[PDB]
């Protein structure tokens, strides 16, 4: 019964990184090179928590938002962006599009984590 | 009139984004294995581990660019030439990208039409500058994603001198921005691709030190040609 | 008329002295765990891993200048204010630096000539930014040679507004450059010591959006007191 | 009896690294914070390898060199210059001080140990 997460980004060595402290705390992991991608595994399953990167080709992570409070059977899906945008038009930007928290780039793995687990309760 | 002070706040704000990434990168993977040293396998250890060393050095090609810079400005780059044979120099050159290259799925070739050795009286040094420079950009900017994706380094001697060409299928540079692109800071902005922009600035002032010229013939979506000349020498 | 083009080039150089140290320690200690794994106990590899992070938030310090740098000439650097306690942030701030102070040897008091709490309606993060930056600079710049190093910040309430003191016994700023401490890039020149100059400039922004004022009151050689005057603005 | 060298750096983080690596090879380590502290231990003894810094407090690394091939129980001893200074006439300068060789920060510890023991030949 453990919890599943879609993971978005387009550096497969961030991914990595992520992918593996999310494993540590015994979730699933499910990766994206870009957010088309990450849209054809949203209509396989319905993750538990996304994760979100905003610079990313073919489609970024604003449009991806959009899509998401767009589709109500995605509307109620905790969202977590971690961009390396930090100026306050980016987040606020975000924050409207559904997701529910912005963590800027570079990011404190253990922070983020118990983001993940603040979200996930 | 003196736009140069705008071009150089925006190579600034370059600098923050090549300096981001790598940043990001060194913090997480060495936090990762600070705080999971118990759930580390050996094997994930020295991957974490390599992937430190080598965000390492993508922040020190940026420490050698601002240095580098910093010689464009008071014009005291100079070249320290000795008789090195350009073959076992331009070798060196195409395995030190193949590493690289492979990440990003392309293949670095070298089809010299002149026999080996190739002796000319050149900085090594500055030249393997000159060859990883182009041989990055033609793996960095190449194609999309289509098949059979290549860099090409052809070497030749014409016209007095010897002349190398880069061939590869990147995505071409636009008729509008090939007479620019030398110049400092500039860069086609067509996303999540780092980019200094004097890439080429240190590139175009190694190769006319050394006495010869550099040129670019470029079409849209057939690929990108960096020709280089430079004289033989005594 | 438009010498800051000068002065910028120069922000360059110390861009790449800042840059050049972090990395020669993140380069270094990275090499070293991976080709010495068998020759390190857990106590080393922890300090080395340790090392490494610290550096890392070395550069992430020259990230975020050059981020408000690009703020300040944008001139978009905002502030967001919230109710928060004076002596319970400077507390926050004072526990931080504590430890890269004993680095240095620095007792950080602090001192509190009104009752705890202190509210105000003023933004935390820029505000301990600045209590960060002016401690910063309080034990960097502090003496060597010299027993019982201290800085301490007093918390005080004059004229309507909040007072703060961020008092040391540095090596203190001559009376020629008090002046022009808090402009951009200026550093009074006198050896190896990283800095861009956007500390203190970045510091005056934050202070002034607040709705209030700094200013310095030093002495050549016995010590340095900056002061921040900020009204509550309920 | 196993080798001795004299660390001199002003930056007691990178006397730590070298120090480390210098001992991977079984050599003896006596560290300096500057220039004139390191004059001052090179009067107990005589090393067989110098590790100098060029930009340090009190004393720089080019005071150290010119103080060094002028007294001849130090004029042979191998000298590396691990500076930070990786300017173009920096290093001819150390070079022409009786330096026998000078490498620039960042550094590859390998390739430093490899140069240490070539100079110990
Ligand atoms: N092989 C290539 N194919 C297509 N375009 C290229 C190639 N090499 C360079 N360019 C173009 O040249 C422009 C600037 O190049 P350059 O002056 O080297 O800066 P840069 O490559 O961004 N900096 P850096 O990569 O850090 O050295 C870019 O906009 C590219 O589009
Ligand atoms: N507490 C202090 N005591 C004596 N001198 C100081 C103190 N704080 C600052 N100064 C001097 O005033 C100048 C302040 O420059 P500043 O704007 O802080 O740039 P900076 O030193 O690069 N800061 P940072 O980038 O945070 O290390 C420095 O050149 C110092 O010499
Ligand atoms: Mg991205
Ligand atoms: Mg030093």
């Amino acid at each position: 019964m453990s919890k599943k997460v879609l993971l978005v980004d387009d550096s497969a060595v961030l991914r990595k990184i992520v992918s593996f402290n999310l494993k540590k705390e015994g979730y699933e992991v499910i990766e994206a090179e870009n957010g088309q991608i990450a849209l054809e595994k949203l209509s396989e399953f319905t993750p538990d928590l996304i994760v979100l990167d905003i610079m990313m080709p073919v489609m970024d992570g604003f449009t991806v938002l959009k899509k998401l409070q767009e589709k109500e059977e995605w509307k109620r899906i905790p969202v977590i962006v971690l961009t390396a945008k930090g100026g306050e038009e980016d987040e606020s930007l975000a924050l409207s599009l559904g997701a529910r928290k912005v963590m800027r780039k570079p990011f404190s793995p253990s922070q983020f984590i118990e983001e993940v687990k603040h979200l996930l309760n | 009139l003196k736009r140069i002070d705008r071009m150089k706040t925006e190579f600034i704000a370059n600098i923050s984004h090549e300096l981001r990434a790598p940043l990001t990168a060194i913090k997480a993977y060495a936090e990762t294995i600070y705080n999971s040293l118990g759930e580390l396998d050996l094997s994930t250890l020295k991957e974490f581990l390599e992937v430190i060393i080598d965000q390492s050095n993508h922040l020190e090609n940026l420490l050698n660019e601002l240095l580098d810079f910093s010689r464009l400005e008071r014009k005291s780059l100079q070249i320290n030439r000795e008789k090195v044979d350009l073959c076992d120099l331009v070798e060196s050159a195409v395995n030190a990208i193949k590493e690289f290259a492979s990440s990003h799925n392309v293949n670095v070739l070298f089809e010299s039409n002149v026999p080996c050795p190739v002796e000319a009286y050149i900085d090594p040094t500055r030249i393997r500058q000159v060859l990883l420079n182009l041989l990055n950009n033609g793996v960095k900017y190449s194609k999309k994603d289509a098949p059979d994706k290549y860099v090409k380094v052809i070497l030749d001697e014409k016209d007095g001198g010897v002349l190398i060409i880069v061939e590869d299928n990147g995505i071409g540079i636009p008729d509008h921005a090939k007479d620019r692109i030398f110049e400092q800071f500039y860069r086609v902005d067509s996303y999540e691709v780092p980019g200094t922009g004097l890439g080429l600035a240190i590139t175009k002032e190694i190769v006319e030190l050394h006495g010869g010229r550099i040129w670019v013939e470029s079409e849209v979506g057939k690929g990108s040609r960096f020709f280089v000349w430079i004289p033989k020498d005594r």
